[PDB]
């Protein structure tokens, strides 16, 4: 679910869960880099139990973008 | 050339989590199988950000908290300092095993998926140097040494040389180590005790310790202009090597020249090897020296790169004011297994 | 001083001996011949893909089960032997107290430290067994194995050190070595860097980070192609480079052959990121200025640049913008190159291998090409000497370095007369 993802990004980026908007751009809003994106992608592989290519997680610009991915 | 002074110091140890608490316990102990002592009541969330800490190792953490104390002690307004004129010197031998250990093991059982993106950044010894440059924004020449035992001693020495030649006005020099992780823990508990030096001989019985220690070295005129409280002046540095026992005695006689025939001096010794007292005294006797010997190593333990630096921060504290009183020069020495001979000289004003 | 005045004034530093171990060649003769022609030293490898599931297919190797080969220390002793023979010193010339060592490294014996961990834990399945930890394992955790061993062999009683600044460690070793000679501390100085990171712990750390090249290729030598659109990262390599630095005064007395002068050195922190490099290239541009000011040479004389050129997209833009910042419109006229197109990226060793190459380039008045140059990049639009090398009158040369912790390092090299 998104509640599961929203908690991860809240802890990873050190943001308040209530303040963190899902549709906010990760790079622009929260100063997120490609290294944090790779670390985040690892946690998605760990928890949900799926495979994520570099080409796949590269397009995760938004919090809702990773939610759309993990669903499928 | 230019003159270098110590304006601030800061350190953390199993004895205490600040310079005053460590110095108090050192005096108390001085007045009246190997293990790895850890920090008591330490919490790194008290200092470092949560987003940053999850990226870095404990050795980088210990270094960051050490400089914060040292900068605070020096009373530097960081916003007023030119970042182009400030550099960072670091000593570190073992790196950051705690952060990458489980991922190294996982890479064999799982595959690539076991490993994360921070293995390269966390483990290497120059990580502390970079994290400090991101936090404070310091842009001048910044080096990291990883020479066995002497890394932190070289870090201070060559930081002073950089200030002297006019590379920077201020320097954050020091060292940090983390020895608690399973790999380095079981290694030091077994192997490190029984090892012997070809040059210096057998090791004395003793424990190991982890933590960090840092100084704020700066140019003398820069300190006097801003009205800084100078602890002591860094008057000299020695960096030599002994390939064999013949050179060993001749090398120690160069450490003797660092005294400048000063009778009112205290000599802090390495305290790792048994034969140090005999060989150093024999070399010092040839050069007409009369000085007191102090061994902090049984109290402060073997901290590798930190062991040289932790003496310097304490030496700086005494000169700014049991046995250290009525002394205007504290010389410190540090050896290695392979045969390094290194020494620093701090003098009072 | 009326009678025979000689001063304690800044002395000049010169390169009298070279030693190299690299994929492109072992020794000076083999190493030069291959880079002159532009032959790649990148090997196609298999165990990375099969065993650990790496996307990497290329490595720069000099010559599946884990083995403690101890290549870090081997390449240092190999290269140090070549350099000292090339220098052709004799006991008379070598004063022990004036002879120092400075061999740098980024990861040291990581291959040794990783073999130890997995052996005692039985393939990383269980907890550590204290009994399985041998006495030999402790020596793998020594970062300065190369420095101390080389020092002991040749009787270097002056400053022995190991700088661990990652990818800029090679130049920083040459930098501190240069300072020792200039300021009357040393006459001779053995300087360089050794690296052996072709092990799963190291390749994975970079593969996980995204630093390494991962695009699918048939011609795997083209994985490392600096200043091209196709580039996606560095091809990891191993090796060692060693330079025998000594004073001009000492060199001329003994009748030593001189390759080139090591004129200046500078280093900075960009304070930007730990692995990311900024497009602006301000810090690198500033570092170039300081190295030239340290050398006391004008930027007008800069005739050739040996760039870091890792083949990561970020670094090749950083360096291109940095050279344009400091040199201006003159940057387009100046030839640039990257050895990593052939030799691969050997971390700290890359700086010392390229320094050995730079000394040979200056001596023979020839510049090696940047091979595998496919499609021009809009952002990287300087002259990179694509594919074919040529004769060129090198006057003043810059060697650029970059690394993790945002460290930039430069040296100014110069022909001797
Ligand atoms: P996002 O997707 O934009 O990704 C970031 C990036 C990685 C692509 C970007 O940061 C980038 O492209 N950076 C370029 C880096 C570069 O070109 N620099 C040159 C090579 S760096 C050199 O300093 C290597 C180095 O310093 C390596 C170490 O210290 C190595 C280690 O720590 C390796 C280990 O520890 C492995 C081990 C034994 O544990």
């Amino acid at each position: 679910p998104e509640v599961k993802i929203k908690t991860i990004l809240s802890l990873f980026l050190n943001i308040n869960i209530d303040d963190f908007n899902m549709d906010a751009n990760l790079a622009d809003a929260y100063d997120m880099d490609s290294t944090e994106l790779a670390d985040l992608a690892k946690e998605i592989e760990k928890e949900f139990g799926i495979s994520v290519t570099k080409s796949q997680f590269s397009h995760w610009e938004t919090g809702r973008a990773v939610l759309d991915f993990v669903s499928s | 050339r230019k003159r270098v002074v110590v304006t601030g110091v800061g350190a953390i140890h199993p004895d205490g989590n600040d310079v005053t608490a460590i110095k108090s316990k050192v005096i108390q102990k001085l007045l009246g199988s190997s293990i790895i002592r850890t920090l008591s009541d330490f919490d790194g969330a008290k200092y470092i950000n949560n987003r940053l800490r999850r990226k870095i190792d404990e050795f980088s953490v210990y270094g960051i908290v050490a400089v914060e104390m040292a900068l605070k002690a020096s009373r530097l307004d960081v916003d007023k300092l030119d970042p182009n004129r400030v550099g960072i010197y670091v000593g570190n031998c073992f790196g950051g095993w705690q952060h990458i250990e489980d991922e190294v093991k996982a890479l064999h059982i799982e595959g690539i998926k076991g490993m994360g993106p921070y293995v390269a950044t966390a483990w290497f010894p120059a990580a502390l140097q970079g994290q400090l440059s991101l936090l404070y924004g310091f842009s001048a020449q910044s080096k990291t040494f990883s020479t066995s035992d002497v890394a932190g001693m070289q870090a201070i020495g060559y930081a002073a040389e950089a200030i002297s030649n006019g590379v920077a006005e201020v320097m954050l020099c020091g060292a940090s180590e983390h020895l608690s992780s399973p790999l380095v823990k079981n290694l030091l508990e077994k192997t490190s005790s029984q090892k012997h030096s070809e040059v210096f001989g057998e090791k004395q019985p003793g424990d190991f310790s982890e933590g960090a220690a840092f100084l704020v070295l700066e140019e003398r005129q820069h300190a006097l202009e801003r009205g800084a409280s100078i602890l002591c002046e860094l008057t000299g540095f020695v960096d030599y090597f002994a390939p064999d026992k013949n050179t060993r005695n001749n090398t120690l006689e160069y450490t003797a020249e660092l005294f400048n025939h000063n009778e009112n001096a205290v000599f802090i010794m390495d305290g790792i090897y048994d034969d140090e007292k005999e060989i150093t005294s024999k070399a010092f006797s040839n050069k007409e020296i009369k000085t007191s010997f102090i061994n902090l190593r049984p109290y402060l333990d073997n901290q590798f790169s930190v062991s040289g630096v932790i003496d310097s921060v304490l030496a700086s504290s005494f000169l700014s004011e049991n046995e250290f009183s009525n002394t205007n020069q504290i010389i410190i020495q540090r050896f290695s297994n392979q045969g390094h001979v290194c020494a620093l000289s701090f003098s009072a004003i | 001083i009326i009678n025979n005045r000689n001063e304690s004034q800044p002395r000049r530093v010169v390169v009298t001996g070279l030693g190299v171990v690299a994929p492109t060649g072992v020794g000076v003769n083999e190493f030069w011949n291959n880079i002159h022609n532009g032959k790649s030293g990148v090997s196609k490898y298999e165990w990375g893909r099969e065993r650990f599931g790496f996307k990497s297919g290329a490595i720069g190797q000099v010559y599946f089960v884990l083995k403690s080969e101890r290549k870090y220390l081997q390449f240092a002793l190999d290269a140090a032997e070549m350099a000292m023979q090339d220098a052709n010193l004799r006991p008379s010339d070598i004063d022990g107290r004036r002879f120092g060592v400075a061999i740098a490294t980024a990861i040291a014996d990581a291959a040794g430290m990783e073999e130890c961990l997995l052996r005692i834990t039985k393939g990383g399945k269980e907890n550590i067994h204290p009994d399985l930890i041998k006495s030999e394992d402790y020596d793998s955790f020594d970062f300065s194995s190369a420095a101390t061993s080389v020092a002991k062999k040749y009787g270097a009683s002056m400053s022995v050190s190991n700088i661990s600044t990652g990818c800029a460690a090679g130049l920083d070793a040459l930098g501190i070595a240069m300072e020792h000679i200039r300021y009357g501390r040393a006459d001779i100085m053995l300087a360089g860097a050794s690296e052996a990171p072709l092990c799963p712990l190291s390749i994975g750390s970079f593969e996980a980070l995204g630093a390494l090249s991962s695009r699918e290729l048939e011609n795997q030598q083209a994985a490392t192609c600096p200043f091209s659109l196709e580039r996606d990262g560095f091809v990891i390599a191993e090796g060692c480079g060693i330079l025998i630095l000594e004073s001009y005064e000492h060199a001329k007395q003994r009748g030593a052959h001189i390759y080139a002068e090591l004129a200046g050195y500078a280093s900075v922190n960009n304070a930007y990121h730990m692995t990311d490099l900024p497009a602006d290239g301000m810090a690198m541009a500033r570092c170039i200025d300081m190295a030239l000011k340290d050398a006391q040479i004008s930027p007008s004389t800069v005739n050739y640049i040996s760039a870091h050129g890792s083949s990561t997209a970020q670094n090749d833009i950083n360096e291109s913008n940095a050279i344009k910042f400091v040199l201006g419109e003159s940057a387009f006229g100046i030839p640039i190159n990257s050895l990593k197109s052939m030799t691969g990226h050997a971390l700290a060793a890359a700086n010392a291998i390229e320094s050995v190459a730079l000394c040979l380039e200056i001596e023979k008045q020839y510049v090696h090409p940047t091979i595998n140059y496919q499609t021009p990049d809009p952002d990287c639009d300087l002259d990179y000497i694509p594919n074919q090398g040529c004769s060129y009158p090198i006057k003043t040369a810059l060697k650029l370095s970059s690394g993790f912790s945002g460290i930039h390092s430069v040296i100014v090299m110069r022909a001797v007369d």
